[PDB]
């Protein structure tokens, strides 16, 4: 069958419902003092990143927001380049979780929990940055519409107030669509426990689920609606993290194709992180029969299909910067190609629209040592896109007497390099305590391969 | 089971988040504390839509 | 605590016979990459004339009064306007 030969590319060898539940219920329920190595040495490397995170924040609150190196021309720096980068990472974690669930696609099934959880920890690492880039961070509750004894409310015309409304909707429905997905899954880890103090842990995280058609029908009509509510959300969230440049009148910022080209770069940099995280989750956790290489052949095609929309984005915003007869957008082209930060835009054309244009060929998509180098050049490269958008439009602007430079200090590096600690502190807590693959959905994928072989 | 009435609970709370956040920023900018901020009009019907949409997604998923 | 060791003392070069200018100087560069905290960024009008300092002469002003003005059409604003009375 033409449909059966699609579903057999996702699993591979002989697999039943128990052999699928066993190989995901052995990543979890393998007890401590029996837990395999790699996870101890990574959870204490992430602790040194978290103690670089919590020290750079304890510095930041005490001495101030001006240990970063942000100038007065360029007053948004690594606090915002890494914030749009981290928000950009978790967005393709919900293209995998929500947008592909609209398309009834079955190759999103095993990539689900390693993208639902990867969204959340790229938002908990992100969402600290709108709370700590403010100079007075103890008043970020003033960006909330609450009644007080002041008659003051937030503005609701600024696109940083909508960043409050986008992320505090994005952070809460990421942890409500990943926890709803874990309601029928932690009921399976509960029944495979045979240890009552880890059975009560997964017997209370899963609320008491039982299966049941009156609960399974209510689950998926609350899942695809949630997958239909998280799909205009993430096309809006990283559009709302895109409006807080495009609302501003700056020459490199006030372009109107920022809302679809940022979210294209979010499902470009984000698929690069799912590829950068799942290639070391097959070689280290033996998931060669669930994360089979057709999942990377399709994650590479969607990363390619998203990397052309930002290849379109770099050429449109360099066309309409010339097509506008402004001297300020004529200068924008001659400040990304020339000028002091021309190396950033040429390490952007190389790392985004030259090196991952090998994604057309299957030779650099099925080969994981080539898909890893391509995706590692997107995380470095899409950081440089958000550097070119933010810094190169800020550090040289309308008036020549306000031209700055923004060379970052150590506390801009230590907060960003410390932010990967808080990602992998929680990711390695997710791998150990929770399943990395949604067991009940891949049980349906095993059931879907059997029900199409029985149609012969 | 004949389906569930649950999607109408999601829509009933989505129409309460869309019309509840659009009427929140309108009551703020017109009735409660109207501010000449940027020369922009009091009933800015743009710039209320990216904040009444995320309140529509939020209260729908809180009912989902 | 403000003026201690901020620059070089130029009074160690006055000679009381040439106290303002003299021609016997030797430069002889002995350093590289001083701090020099400047506060302008670019001292060069980058074609942003008509927006920073519209400069003319009096020879062309006595023939045309509004020669540095641009008699342009009224701009369009979608935000309306407010009444300052």
């Amino acid at each position: 069958s033409a449909y059966g030969k699609m579903l057999e590319e996702l699993l591979g060898p002989k697999q039943t419902y128990e052999s699928v539940t066993r190989t995901i219920g052995d990543i979890v329920l393998t007890p401590i003092r029996k837990t395999p190595w790699g996870w101890p040495v990574g959870f204490v490397i992430a602790a040194l990143g978290l103690l670089m995170y919590l020290f750079s924040l304890a510095v930041l609150f005490t001495v101030g927001v001006g240990v970063w190196g942000i100038n007065i021309p360029v007053a948004w720096g690594f606090d915002i380049i890494n914030f749009v980068w981290w928000i950009g990472i978790g967005h393709a974690g919900t293209l995998i979780s929500a947008i592909l669930l609209l398309f009834r696609q079955d190759w999103r099934t095993s990539i689900n929990r390693a993208a639902e959880a990867m969204t959340i920890f790229a938002v908990a690492c992100a969402g600290i940055y709108p709370l700590v880039h403010t100079g007075r961070p103890w008043l970020d509750y003033w960006m909330l519409p609450y009644p007080g004894t002041l008659g003051m409310w937030p503005q609701f015309r600024s696109a940083l107030e909508w960043d409050v409304f986008a992320i505090s909707t994005y952070a809460t429905v990421s942890i409500l669509f990943w926890y709803l997905g874990l309601i029928p899954d932690l009921a399976s880890l509960r029944d495979r426990a045979t240890n009552i103090w880890v059975k009560r842990f997964y017997g209370f995280l899963a609320l008491g689920w039982r299966g049941g058609a009156r609960d399974w029908n209510r689950y998926e009509v609350a899942s695809l609606i949630l997958a239909g509510l998280s799909t205009p959300l993430v096309l809006s969230v990283h559009s709302i993290i895109s409006l807080d440049f495009a609302i501003s009148q700056l020459p490199g910022w006030h372009v109107t194709v920022f809302p679809p080209y940022f979210v294209a770069g979010a499902v470009y940099c984000g698929f690069a992180m799912v590829i950068l995280l799942l290639v070391p989750l097959r070689r280290w956790y033996k998931l060669h029969d669930l994360i089979t290489i057709k999942h990377f052949d399709l994650m590479g095609k969607v990363m390619l299909a998203s990397g052309l929309v930002v290849a379109y984005g770099y050429f449109a915003e360099i066309f309409y910067a010339w097509y506008s007869a402004n001297i300020y957008e004529y200068f924008l082209i001659t400040n990304r190609t020339m000028g002091p930060y021309a190396w950033s835009y040429w390490a952007l054309i190389v790392l985004n629209v030259a090196i991952p244009q090998l994604l057309w060929f299957k030779r650099f998509r099925v080969s994981l040592p080539w898909l890893f180098f391509i995706s590692i050049c997107i995380n470095i490269g899409m950081w440089f896109e958000r550097w070119v958008i933010i810094v190169l439009s800020l550090h040289r602007d309308f008036l020549p007497s306000s031209w700055g430079y923004y060379t970052p200090s150590v506390w801009d590096i230590s907060l960003y390099a410390g932010s990967f600690g808080w990602f992998f502190f929680l990711f390695f807590l997710f791998i150990r305590l929770l399943p990395a693959i949604s067991i009940f959905e891949v049980r349906d994928l095993v059931h879907k391969t059997e029900t199409e072989k029985a149609l012969a | 089971y004949r389906g569930t009435r649950l999607p109408w609970v999601i829509f009933g709370a989505g129409l309460l988040g869309a019309s509840g956040m659009f009427a929140l920023q309108t009551w703020i900018n017109l009735v409660e504390y109207p501010l000449n901020i940027g020369g922009r009009p009091l009933f800015s019907w743009p710039a209320f839509i990216p904040a009444t949409f995320e309140g529509m997604v939020l209260l729908s998923a809180f009912a989902a | 605590r403000v003026g201690n060791n901020v620059g070089f003392n130029a009074y160690r070069l006055r000679t009381s016979a040439t106290p303002w200018f003299g021609v016997g100087l030797e430069v002889a560069k002995v350093g590289e990459n001083y701090k020099l905290a400047s506060t302008q960024g670019h001292f060069l009008m980058e074609g942003r004339k008509k927006d920073l300092v519209r400069y003319g002469t009096l020879a062309e002003y006595v023939e045309d009064e509004k020669f540095l003005q641009v008699e342009k059409e009224e701009p369009i604003s979608l935000i309306g306007e407010y009444e300052y009375n």
